[PDB]
């Protein structure tokens, strides 16, 4: 029998509204036909769809727009039903829909002009609303309503172009990973050689002060030109421990456990990198929690390095890439690489208010891209490196700590497919999301 | 080489058990999960507001277009997607003359300027509320520009606009008792002095310090600001606009309906699965700064089961704060009360408790509240205790092209800690959710036992579920991305009696 709905969509004006509607009456029970339900492979069109209208359907529905009228596809599309309307003999089996206020009457086919209208204009829903009613008027052959089929037709059509792939792939990370330990971690009982004021922060080698013991990697001897009165001091009565026995989680003591070794570590190697810092020719920003290091203007060949740009021209302002850092060991030693953007009017100089560097920051920030921080952070490790594959932090006078320039890629079992472009779209809307943020606008944007 | 398991995007229920990951599709292909017959509004603002309102109103009935359609779901209108009609001439105007603003707004020190123009309001809402035979669903607060500039804490109203002048420092006011002389007549001007001191006690943010105040008579409002209603006409002395919303008019339609919906009295939707009898519980603090006591804070806790409509509890002001670590705990007595009120909701409810409750805050919890829990902790109920964090220190970067690692990828460390992807690309949008590389955030067990992995799925979902932002998802899980928001709504008013209240009393 014939109990089936077409639908005539102009495409892809008004693919919005054309894709709404199908569906509502999908759910409910009613069979419908219209092209933007199916993709289409089959080499032939017209005949697989006026081929259609005649033996099944129901009831016949157009699009009148701008390009409702003006597309052709349509027009042979509608021709049919009228010509097809001549066999059945039936007016009411064609129905019109207009959606916009801009086309226009002369603009709208003869063919449609004389046809009886449902109004979309003010309201979908009340336009909708008119509709089943004369669909009621008609008996068309419906079911009772069934919506799960909807989404079953919306999850296919729809979201399968647009979709989470099985694809892997692996993803550069900001951790790097520590090449190399001195073997040997030391403490020292200084005691009576180190008063108890003194402050082991201003070592010039990395030592953290310890109960009744003072932590480093250096060697007892290497703490002379700022501490006398430890040449008086023994080295056998300095405790030493494995450096992969702590990582191990093998070490563990009546003093000590493996947990507050590996806290001690963490804490050398962030003043380990403040001290290698000053020697690398960076300037350094403060963070209230820690420090950043930066780069100044013209320390680069056309302020680039490897060709990649690191201090540009934002208005009145010069801009840097800059970094933190601190490492972990837990479940490995690695030095994870904060990024920031920090900037200087001479272009040599800080700007004392807060407020504007972290507006500028953001205001920049919008601008750049994955691609662009992956670019960006990974050749500002390509710098600092004294080879390319590591950047050696000294924490003993001969023990040194490796780094490698090569950071950890993380496997991953599904991926997505790359569009295009649709972000600086986005990315400008993010200029424009300096407004709406707003604590006492009840908003919260994207 | 640890590698990365993908967490399946959570689905949210919609009426005719439709189930869809995106909450805007999922309303306009089957509606609210739950239905209310009306949104009789009332409207409480000036001449000029009303109408912008009504302007605004009519407009969302007819359906409203972003520029990219694809990355935001365009929006029917209203009646088409709640079916409900919200209607622009059906609507209660309690006015709000100029000449009533012209006057307590010139007023030299934001608090007392701040405090009279929210008096303001109330005062007609609750009047006309109490009063009025005709019940309405929502109170729609038309916020004029020049209160919203004027009416937020930092800002500084030009001395030549002064109109009437304050009578006390801010320093001196939060000391000051107004205590009787023999003399009536110096009285009088002592009195106006306790006044003004008095609003130096309430919070200086227009938005907060009217919903706080509101709290007491439980009616819902929705603050709606003259510009963002209609943003086109307030511009720039160039003429541009202040606040641009073309690209995105119909996404705001989308945002202002559904929240509109909810406070109504209908959540639009829910979490599609979820195990039942579990309970997730949400930890705000807000550091008050003004007492002597300098580790005076607030004690809040909001309540979330499967819907995402949240319920709010009213914690007791204590020393919670240690400045030393920075953080916040609990002194074990108030622990005791804080479960012992949410579960006796639990029950009342649910009519039991749940098996399995889940707290969630940013720092570990220290060991002595902790066990504060167990002693109201029922014996049948697991008791989990959540660290999630924002961690800045770890990002995964793509080695090619410019898009992001898509949302739902996990790095689980070890079986009681591991990091979830809330951020970064959706490819149903085909779109990303932030223009920096995103942030993952970091998942801890700091109390109790639980699987890990279920945790970071239980927690993805709560992202979903935020009504007052209609949205693909929130990078928070619903627990605490208002907890600051709530934090300052409790500090905005005096007292704290008020009993445990429906989350849509906050936003
Ligand atoms: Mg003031």
């Amino acid at each position: 029998m014939r109990n089936k709905i077409f639908i005539s969509h102009a495409t892809p004006e008004d693919d919005d509204f054309t894709r709404w509607l199908s569906l509502k009456l999908i759910g409910l029970g009613y069979e419908v036909w219209c092209d933007i339900l199916f993709l289409d492979k089959g080499v032939d069109f017209w005949s697989t769809i006026e081929k259609e209208i005649r033996e099944n359907t129901c009831k016949f529905l157009i699009v009148s727009s701008t390009a409702g009228n003006k597309r052709e596809g349509v027009l042979k599309e509608l021709a049919v039903a009228t010509k097809v309307k001549k066999h059945l003999q039936d007016d009411m089996f064609i129905i019109p829909l207009a959606i916009d206020e801009n086309l226009s009457y002369d603009d709208i086919n003869i063919e449609i002009v004389r046809l009886n209208a449902i109004d979309f204009k003010k309201s979908w829903a009340k336009g909708l609303q008119d509709l089943l009613d004369a669909f009621e008027k008609q008996n068309v052959p419906k079911k009772p309503p069934d919506h799960s089929k909807s989404n079953l037709l919306y999850q296919q059509i729809f979201l399968h172009d647009k979709q989470a792939i099985e694809k892997e792939e692996t993803y550069d990370s900001n951790w790097f990973p520590i090449i190399s330990f001195p073997n040997e971690l030391r403490f020292h009982r200084y005691d009576w050689r180190l008063p108890k004021q003194f402050d082991v922060r201003t070592l010039a080698f990395p030592a953290i002060r310890y109960k009744e013991y003072l932590c480093t990697f250096a060697w007892e001897y290497d703490f002379i030109h700022q501490l006398p009165k430890t040449e008086t001091y023994n080295g056998q009565e300095s405790i030493r421990i494995s450096t992969s026995d702590i990582l191990s989680g093998r070490y563990d003591t009546d003093f000590i456990r493996n947990y507050e070794c590996q806290r001690l570590i963490v804490q050398l190697i962030n003043k380990a990198f403040e001290l290698r810092m000053k020697d690398k020719n960076v300037r350094e920003y403060q963070m209230s929690k820690t420090f950043a290091y930066w780069i100044e203007k013209g320390k680069l060949e056309k302020d680039k390095f490897e060709k990649i740009k690191l201090v540009g021209k934002q208005k009145n302002k010069y801009w840097h890439f800059g970094i933190s850092a601190a490492g972990k060991l837990y479940p490995s030693p690695v030095l994870m690489v904060s990024s920031h953007i920090i900037f200087t009017m001479d272009g040599i100089n800080l700007i004392k208010s807060k407020s504007i560097q972290h507006s500028s920051r953001r205001k920049q920030g919008k601008n750049w891209w994955n691609d662009k921080w992956r670019e960006k952070l990974l050749a500002f490790i390509r710098f600092l490196s004294d080879d390319q594959n590591a950047i050696y932090l000294n924490v003993g006078s001969e023990e040194k700590i490796l780094i490698s320039n090569k950071p950890l890629k993380f496997f991953g079992k599904m991926s997505y497919v790359t569009p295009s472009e649709v972000t600086l779209e986005e990315e400008s809307v993010l200029a424009d999301i300096n407004n709406f943020e707003e604590d006492t606008e009840d908003l919260d944007e994207l | 080489m640890k590698e990365l398991i993908y967490i399946e995007e959570p689905s949210i229920l919609f009426a005719h058990g439709q189930k869809c990951t995106d909450p805007r599709d999922g309303l306009a292909l089957f509606g609210p999960l739950n239905q209310i017959y009306g949104i009789k509004s009332g409207v409480v603002g000036t001449q000029k507001g009303l109408q912008i309102f009504k302007s605004y109103l009519d407009k969302i009935q007819k359906p409203i277009y972003n520029h990219n359609n694809i990355t935001r779901p365009m929006f029917p209108g209203f009646e088409a997607v709640f079916g409900c009609k919200w209607e622009s001439q059906n609507i209660v105007f309690k006015e709000i003359t100029d000449e009533e603003i012209r006057r307590y707004l010139f007023n030299a020190s934001t608090h007392k300027r701040t405090y009279d123009l929210v008096t303001l309001f109330n005062d007609k809402i609750i009047t006309a509320n109490k009063n009025d035979e005709e019940r309405v669903d929502v109170w729609f607060v038309i916020v004029p520009e020049e209160i919203y500039k004027y009416c937020r804490p930092n800002s500084v109203l030009p001395n030549e606009l002064v109109q009437t002048k304050s009578l006390i420092s801010k320093s001196k006011a939060k000391s000051f008792r107004y205590t009787p002389t023999l003399f009536e007549e110096f009285n009088k001007k002592l009195k106006e002095v306790e006044k003004e001191a008095k609003t130096y006690n309430y919070d200086a943010q227009f938005h907060d310090q009217l919903k706080a105040r509101l709290l007491e008579h439980t009616i819902p409002t929705q603050i709606l600001r003259e510009s963002t209603l209609a943003w086109r006409d307030f511009k720039n002395t160039f003429g541009a606009p202040i606040r641009d919303f073309s690209k995105i008019e119909g996404h705001l339609a989308w945002t202002i309906s559904t929240a509109a919906y909810y406070k109504a009295g209908g959540k639009p939707w829910k979490l599609g699965d979820i195990r039942p009898g579990v309970c997730y519980l949400g930890l705000v603090y807000k550091k008050i700064e003004k007492s002597k006591n300098p580790q005076n804070a607030c004690c809040a806790a909001q309540m979330f089961l499967d819907n995402g409509d949240g319920t709010v509890f009213k914690g007791e002001v204590g020393p919670w704060y240690n400045p030393e670590k920075g953080e916040y705990h609990l002194k074990p007595k108030e622990a005791k009360a804080l479960l012992t009120q949410a579960l006796e909701s639990y029950k009342e409810q649910n009519k039991s408790y749940p098996k399995e409750v889940f707290i969630h805050a940013r720092t570990r919890f220290n060991d002595e509240e902790w066990n504060a829990f167990n002693e109201v902790t029922p014996k049948n109920t697991n008791l989990v205790g959540v660290t999630i964090t924002k961690s800045k220190p770890l990002k995964l970067y793509k080695t090619e092209g410019a898009f992001p690692i898509m949302r739902g990828n996990a790095y689980i460390v070890d079986e009681k800690k591991a990091f979830l992807w809330t951020l970064g690309f959706v490819p149903k949008l085909q779109s990303t959710l932030s223009m920096e590389v995103p942030n993952p955030i970091f998942i801890e067990i700091n109390k109790g036992e639980a699987e890990i992995q279920q945790v970071l799925k239980d927690i993805l979902a709560l992202t979903k579920l935020n009504y007052n932002a209609c949205i693909y998802a929130d990078g928070e899980p619903v627990t605490l991305r208002f907890a600051n928001k709530i934090g300052e709504i409790l500090t905005a008013s005096t007292e704290i009696k008020t009993p445990p209240l429906a989350f849509k009393y906050y936003i």
